[PDB]
């Protein structure tokens, strides 16, 4: 319920508070629907499910040079479009579940 | 400006609620460390037409 | 009797110099609790947990656990340093008590006390050793 | 809770005050889960009639 | 002794099993026990007095 | 219902699908994917997730 | 091509001990196979870990005040990591007589 | 390391309840009877 801002179109939809190990349960189990879809081999982004937090935004890498700096490369996804699709079914299952 | 570490954040550290360093911060170096052999590099260096 | 007393609360003291460490805390799915983690042990998680409690009937001992406070249980403060390892510590409200708690409590300060810093130990094994072997601990951290 | 002496048993309210059953309840679906083993002695007994 | 010899070589290698390990602080470790059950065996004995 | 590619024709395509029985059935066993492994029947779905 | 991912440093093997003075010959082909391979890995303390490893040799014939504090003219030349530990006369040779 | 609950006092019932179940029932509920074992121990009598 807190975390990242997307647009949440599914909120009705009675859910508890979602720690980090559960969060690895979802995002296991959907980075397990692009191998199945796509069959990659490989990682995939599925790393992001075996340690740390699961409830990434905004994936940045940055080193810390000696002299008190910092250098972060803020990396987003630029346009999505299956996400695109995805929130047009999720507002489309609160109309018509 | 000799890099000190090499960090991966999953979310920039302004914001997320529980510090999570990466996980690379441990290790001594910035990278993994392979070790090399300074006297296999040298006979290639010499040698070498 | 004094001499037979203290000799046995010598062996509650001593019974009880132990670490207390932290389990695994997956969270409750089931709608008892609904998400706060508590601490999944076998026929202990329903000892030590009194607020998850079914009362079906108002019995005597069902009438004090309906006063009982829901979210105070579980887990309430990890303090995990380094993101994919261990936590250094979690804050949690089991069923253990105070008394036995305290002693606990002073014997992780007690080894807190002859404990140092990398940078003191080997600054002690060279010292100890006159600088004959001089080593290397890595400047990174260990948590 | 259930009562001795022969007064109807009755059941809890929102604010633990046992009012008695043969009204009209708003069973949350939480308590619905964890009171199935009393709901279907006591209550829905007393629904059917 | 011997010819070219390095009295802080010679020792180097000499004590280098020796803190290869932490069998060097046993005897701190055995310490802060005779510490612990001397306070509480001096206060087991003038406590019944 | 929801049977996806129920209509298709071309080939194999992806290896998912959300075939949903009709309502006079148990559409049960398409809402058990996180959550919900081993402690949960197979006639029942868990409503926390 | 892959520094920052994985970066090549010399070996701890092959690296002179401290105790060990100059005087030794073959502690000294040691340390010279050490300068040539010096700047072949990407380890950017690969300066310090070549400069130290030859003031770790004659470390009573030319006695030197490394100001770091805690490392000592002897200290190994595995140890020097961190950039906070590159000695004040490496990096200024006019501290050094 | 201990891993357990850092207690020492065990809530334990030495006088057991009767399970009367000819006369005078629905008096005392066993909460073992829905398929649950107890968080505080039932008995006559609960010492510490």
């Amino acid at each position: 319920d807190a975390g990242f801002l997307v647009p949440r179109p599914l909120d009705a939809l009675r859910q508890f508070d979602v720690t980090s190990a559960a969060a690895a349960e979802i995002m296991h189990a959907v980075n397990d629907a692009f191998k199945t879809a796509f069959d990659l081999d490989g990682a995939l982004l599925d790393g992001l499910a075996l340690y740390g937090d699961p409830r990434i935004a905004d994936l940045s890498a940055a080193y810390l040079q000696y002299g008190g700096n910092v250098v972060r490369e803020h990396v987003p996804p630029g346009p999505s479009h299956i996400h695109r699709a995805l929130q047009q079914v999720e507002s489309t299952f609160m109309a018509e579940m | 400006d000799v890099i000190t570490n090499v960090l991966v954040a999953r979310v920039d550290p302004a914001q997320r609620g529980d510090a999570a360093v990466d996980i690379r911060a441990t290790h001594a170096t910035f990278a993994a460390a392979l070790p090399v052999d300074p006297a296999a590099i040298v006979v290639a260096m010499l040698c070498g037409q | 009797l004094r001499s037979n007393v203290l000799l046995m609360l010598l062996q509650f003291t001593l019974s009880n110099l132990k670490i207390n460490k932290s389990s695994t805390f997956t969270s409750d799915v089931t709608t008892i609790t609904s998400g706060r983690m508590i601490r999944a042990f076998p026929e202990l998680l329903a000892l030590a947990y009194p607020g998850r409690a079914v009362l079906p009937t108002q019995t005597k001992n069902a009438q004090f656990l309906s006063t009982a406070i829901a979210d105070r249980i579980g887990r309430l403060d990890r303090a995990n340093l380094i993101g994919g390892e261990v936590s250094a510590m979690v804050e949690c409200m089991e069923l253990c008590d105070a008394l036995t708690l305290h002693i606990r409590e002073t014997y992780i300060m007690l080894l807190r006390s002859m404990h140092q810093d990398p940078t003191q130990i080997v600054q002690i094994v060279n010292e100890c050793a006159n600088n004959l072997l001089n080593s290397t601990i890595p400047i990174s951290l260990r948590p | 809770v259930p009562r001795p002496n022969g007064l109807e048993p009755q059941l809890i309210d929102d604010g633990n005050v046992p009012r008695d059953i043969a009204g009209d309840w708003v069973y949350p679906s939480d308590v619905l889960q964890v009171s199935v083993a009393v709901f279907r002695d006591y209550v829905w007994p007393m629904v059917k009639a | 002794t011997e010819t070219n010899l390095i009295p802080s070589h010679h020792y180097g290698k000499a004590f280098a099993p020796l803190f290869a390990s932490n069998a060097m602080f046993t005897r701190n470790q055995r310490a802060v026990i005779t510490r612990e059950a001397f306070v509480c065996a001096r206060s087991a004995v003038a406590q019944c007095q | 219902v929801c049977m996806t590619n129920w209509a298709s024709l071309g080939d194999e395509g992806r290896g998912l699908e959300v075939r949903l029985p009709p309502p006079t059935d148990s559409s049960v066993h398409a809402y058990k994917t996180v959550l919900s492994r081993g402690y949960i029947d197979n006639a029942q779905f868990n409503p926390l997730a | 091509a892959y520094n920052g991912l994985v970066t090549t440093v010399l070996s701890e093997d092959a690296f002179p001990d401290s105790s060990q003075s100059i005087t030794h010959l073959p502690s000294m082909w040691k340390c010279l196979f050490l300068t040539l391979a010096g700047p072949m890995t990407s380890d950017p303390h690969s300066p310090v870990k070549v400069f130290m490893a030859l003031a770790n040799l004659l470390a009573q014939p030319e006695p030197i005040a490394i100001g770091v504090p805690g490392m000592h003219q002897t200290t190994p030349a595995s140890q020097f990591s961190h950039p906070g530990v590159w000695p004040p006369g490496f990096l200024n040779p006019q501290l050094i007589n | 390391e201990d891993t357990g609950l850092c207690t020492s006092f065990m809530l334990l019932d030495n006088i057991p309840s009767a399970h009367l179940t000819k006369e005078l029932i629905g008096f005392t509920w066993f909460m073992q009877m829905y398929q649950m074992t107890p968080p505080l121990p039932e008995g006559a009598v609960n010492r510490i």
